[PDB]
């Protein structure tokens, strides 16, 4: 009915900020990016570093893996993504085509094709094998938060500081539909769920919510944490019970019960913002990492 | 509300 997730490895190495911290498909490792303009890869269950990833001229606001492991696209402020190839170090690609700071990235399950959105308020897709940007859709008309394929890469979601998400239609670079609540605060965070049924999207008003993307129904809502500044990742957790994990301003990471939309934990132990979280794809392992005052990435586990 | 199944993909 509720999970003990408890501190069991720190992780210390970055100079600055973490940004953001993503378990590779195959479970084994886990990639961080930081303001240090570095990316990291660590183990996933020892917190063991392995090496360190760099090449980028300004700082790194996401990173993410292909669906194999074997790669993984970075998204900075120098304007740029870059795709690398994890065990050589080498950067396969540059990116280039944003008019400014490149926000955040993904792959699509085929990883063929990669997804950004940027400060431009554009979201981009771009083709793996060439680096060639393949559609520029207008998506916003503010810095776009975060941006995710679903289950299938058949559509993309997107958040942005405008106060919207949209579903695109990878396929034609259609907007598919228009997110509207009541008062549209500033999207700082969006993913889908792991059906691709629903879509998770955070609001700088303290607030994450679930959504019936069809319907384009709220359903879901969980409060109680504090999300007014920064973009904070947010998760589905389904390799034990069903829990909502977010990062949050108060330096602790939230738990909630799916359904009830109660906390069922709160994790202390960092000093500066958590700006960012991660589930494991099979074992009860969370990620979590912090803003400048705490540069260090801490991994939980729960029986439950 | 009720029920939400997130993981089934049907």
């Amino acid at each position: 009915v509720k999970p003990n997730y408890a501190l069991k490895f720190t992780l210390a190495g970055h100079t600055k900020a973490v940004s953001s911290v993503k378990f590779s498909p195959n479970g084994e490792w886990l990639a961080s990016s930081s303001a240090d303009k570095l990316i990291k890869i660590w183990g996933a269950y020892d917190g063991k570093f392995e090496k360190t990833i760099s090449g980028h001229k300004l700082g790194i606001s996401d990173v993410a893996w292909s669906s194999d492991s074997n790669l993984l696209v970075s998204a900075s402020d120098d304007k740029t993504l870059k795709i690398w190839d994890v065990s050589s170090g080498k950067c396969l690609k540059t990116l280039k085509g944003h008019s400014n700071y490149v926000f955040c990235c993904n792959f699509n399950p085929q990883s063929n094709l990669i997804v950004s959105g940027s400060f431009d308020e554009s979201v981009r897709i771009w083709d793996v094998k060439t680096g060639k940007c393949l559609k520029t859709l207008p998506a916003h008309s503010d810095p776009v938060s975060a941006v995710h394929f679903n289950r299938d890469g058949s559509l993309i979601v997107s958040s942005s500081y405008d106060g919207l998400c949209r579903i695109w239609d990878t396929a034609s670079g259609q907007c598919l539909k228009t997110l509207i609540d009541d008062d549209n605060p500033p999207v700082s965070f969006v993913k889908f769920s792991p059906n691709g049924k629903y879509i998770l999207a955070a609001t700088l008003d303290n607030t994450l919510k679930l959504w019936d993307y069809s319907k384009g129904k709220c359903l879901k809502t969980y409060t109680g944490h504090k999300n007014e500044k920064y973009c904070i990742f947010a998760n589905f957790s389904v390799t034990g019970g069903k829990w909502i994990v977010s990062g949050s301003e108060d330096n602790l990471v939230y738990i909630w019960n799916l359904q009830t939309k109660e906390i069922v934990q709160k994790l202390q132990g960092h000093t500066d913002v958590v700006i960012s979280t991660a589930c494991h794809p099979t074992e009860n392992i969370i990620a979590s990492a912090a803003l400048e005052n705490d540069k260090t990435i801490k991994l939980w586990k729960s029986d439950c | 509300d009720e029920e939400v199944d997130v993981t089934s993909v049907d």
